């Protein structure tokens, strides 16, 4: 329940939990796919893949350490998990790979075998993971010609034309000290870790700052990846959401909980206290849907994603869903808000407190990099419970009502009507 | 309902076209676009093109008919003037 963080030469952030059997240690850099270019796009993902290379991974396996990495938009992270006792040997492997082997991982035999793996990896994604593929393209069109548009896994064309020098160039511009935070989760104490860190000196590229860019911006638009050979239609639609560290950060997430997620095959899901379900179940407008409030450093996306085999009624799916969202500005009820608060706490809890320290590190790391600290789970609940119907209405009237949208879809989307028809539904006629 | 005869047009989701794959489209909200004023400087010299290719198909048949009309008219005028009463008696009945 304690979020301890101190700075000496490097910023150290930890969160202890004695009941945890293992401990995870790692470095989280304040730069991700949002820092790349259209041409070196996929370099971060490539780094992650060599860090988990058979060679580097075997060295950690002998020592009894497990490797894990995650490439996001605003950040990047390299994590090593171990037993509570080997909390020192994780730091040896961390330093040995980011300073000593910052040239042994980049061999012309390791790099090629890895490049061939991320190529089959990113290709498999585009060929089969339609829901995530669609969600990735949603960011692509919504934030076109802006940092948030670049996909995390990179594109096949920028990937196959990438070389060892590109990795180095990126590493020497972002893997800096002022653009880093060392994180530790599990059971180890803050004072326990900071000592092993403040022990080993050496700055290594100190005072150096990463390159700057241009601010991210939402552009109402769409990308339609029609493919009549797929057995379904997958669509994602959203408005400009909230950036992390926004006053309405929670109002937005609550609003998404009101409509929540659905799965037509799960008996219990068909019974949720969601008004939209009365409309969509009559003719079974979809197999599933899920709302989200994605937040990043400069912006975010608020909307929903859905999958359906009812290809001749896609317009009803979109129409009923948008009519429900209209409600947030004009008629959302106290009980809908209250139901959302309870369910938001339950999901926010299950995230911030899972039985896995690697998840804790990513959540902690990502937060401290943006606001310099982490809001305690109990602090969130105070903010969540304080939200009134009046708040949700003021938010919706600014973010949802008669606002541009961004759309992306693949599969049998002939039935997804034109942009203007969808856009017109972002409001209602009144006297 | 009662069985319907097969046609060459369906409806949204089953239009009757061939299966599409590989084509990706993009568009941008009219709201985000430059309000109507840019249809000049960039869209002016480009215009008038769908009549520079067509005017001949219209003009030649028009010319042929206008000439033919003018001729017969002027001939009728001559026939009913003093100078042409001689020719009138000839071509008439």
């Amino acid at each position: 329940a304690e979020v301890t963080q101190l700075s000496n030469g490097i910023v150290v952030a930890t969160e202890h939990n004695p009941s945890a059997h293992t401990a995870s240690v790692g470095v989280v850099f304040g730069s991700g796919a949002a820092n790349e270019n259209p041409y070196n796009n996929g370099v971060s993902n490539l780094w992650k893949n060599i860090f988990l290379s058979k060679e580097n991974s075997a060295v950690a396996a002998k020592e009894g350490l497990a490797l894990s990495s995650n490439i996001s938009r605003d950040f990047q992270s390299y994590i090593v998990s171990s037993l509570p006792g080997s909390t020192d040997k994780s730091l040896d492997f961390l330093n040995q790979s980011f300073i000593q082997q910052k040239a042994n991982l980049l061999s012309s035999s390791n790099f090629e075998a890895t490049k061939k793996s991320v190529l089959k990896q990113v290709q498999d994604f585009e060929d089969n993971d339609h829901p995530n593929r669609v969600l990735e393209h949603l960011h692509s069109t919504a934030f076109q010609n802006t940092p948030l548009s670049l996909p995390t896994r990179g594109t096949l064309e920028s990937l196959e034309n990438l070389v060892v020098a590109d990795l180095e160039s990126f590493a020497n511009n972002h893997f800096l000290n002022s653009n880093a935070v060392v994180v530790g989760t599990g059971n180890i104490k803050h004072e326990d870790l900071v000592n092993s860190i403040e022990s080993k000196n050496l700055s290594l590229q100190t005072g150096t700052k990463p390159v700057l860019k241009k601010k991210a911006a939402f552009l109402g638009s769409e990308v339609r990846l029609r493919d009549d050979t797929l057995p379904k239609a997958w669509i994602s639609l959203a408005v400009e959401g909230e950036p992390v560290n926004s006053p309405n950060y929670f109002v937005a997430k609550l609003a998404a909980q009101i409509f929540g997620s659905y799965n037509a095959f799960e008996p219990a899901s068909r019974l949720q206290g969601i008004k939209l379900l009365d409309n969509i179940q009559e003719y079974q407008l979809c197999d599933n849907f899920n709302h989200f409030s994605l937040s990043y450093k400069d912006s975010g996306l608020w909307g929903f994603s859905t999958a359906t085999r009812n290809v001749t009624m896609i317009d009803d799916l979109i129409h009923f869903t948008l009519k429900q969202w209209n409600r947030l500005t004009i008629s959302v009820t106290d009980t809908e808000v209250e139901r959302a608060k309870s369910l938001l706490k339950l999901q926010l809890g299950q995230l911030y407190e899972s039985g896995n320290p690697v998840n804790d590190a990513n959540l902690l790391g990502a937060e401290v990099l943006i606001k310099g600290s982490k809001l305690s789970l109990g602090e969130a609940f105070k903010k969540i419970d304080a939200i009134t119907v009046k708040d949700v209405k003021a938010w919706a009237g600014k973010r949802l009502w008669d606002q541009d949208i961004a759309i992306a879809g693949t599969g049998q989307i002939e039935g997804l009507l034109d942009y203007m028809r969808i856009r017109s539904d972002m409001s209602m006629m009144r006297w | 309902g009662p069985p319907s005869g097969k046609t060459y047009m369906g409806w949204w989701g089953h239009m009757g076209g061939p299966k599409q794959k590989g084509i990706t489209s993009y568009a941008v909200s009219p709201y985000a676009q430059k309000p109507l004023q840019g249809i000049f400087h960039n869209a002016v010299f480009n215009s008038f093109r769908r009549f520079k290719s067509q005017f001949l198909y219209v003009l030649i048949p028009a010319g042929i008919y206008w000439y033919w009309w003018k001729n017969g008219n002027e001939y009728n005028e001559f026939l009913y003037s003093k100078a042409g009463r001689e020719e009138l008696e000839r071509v008439n009945v």
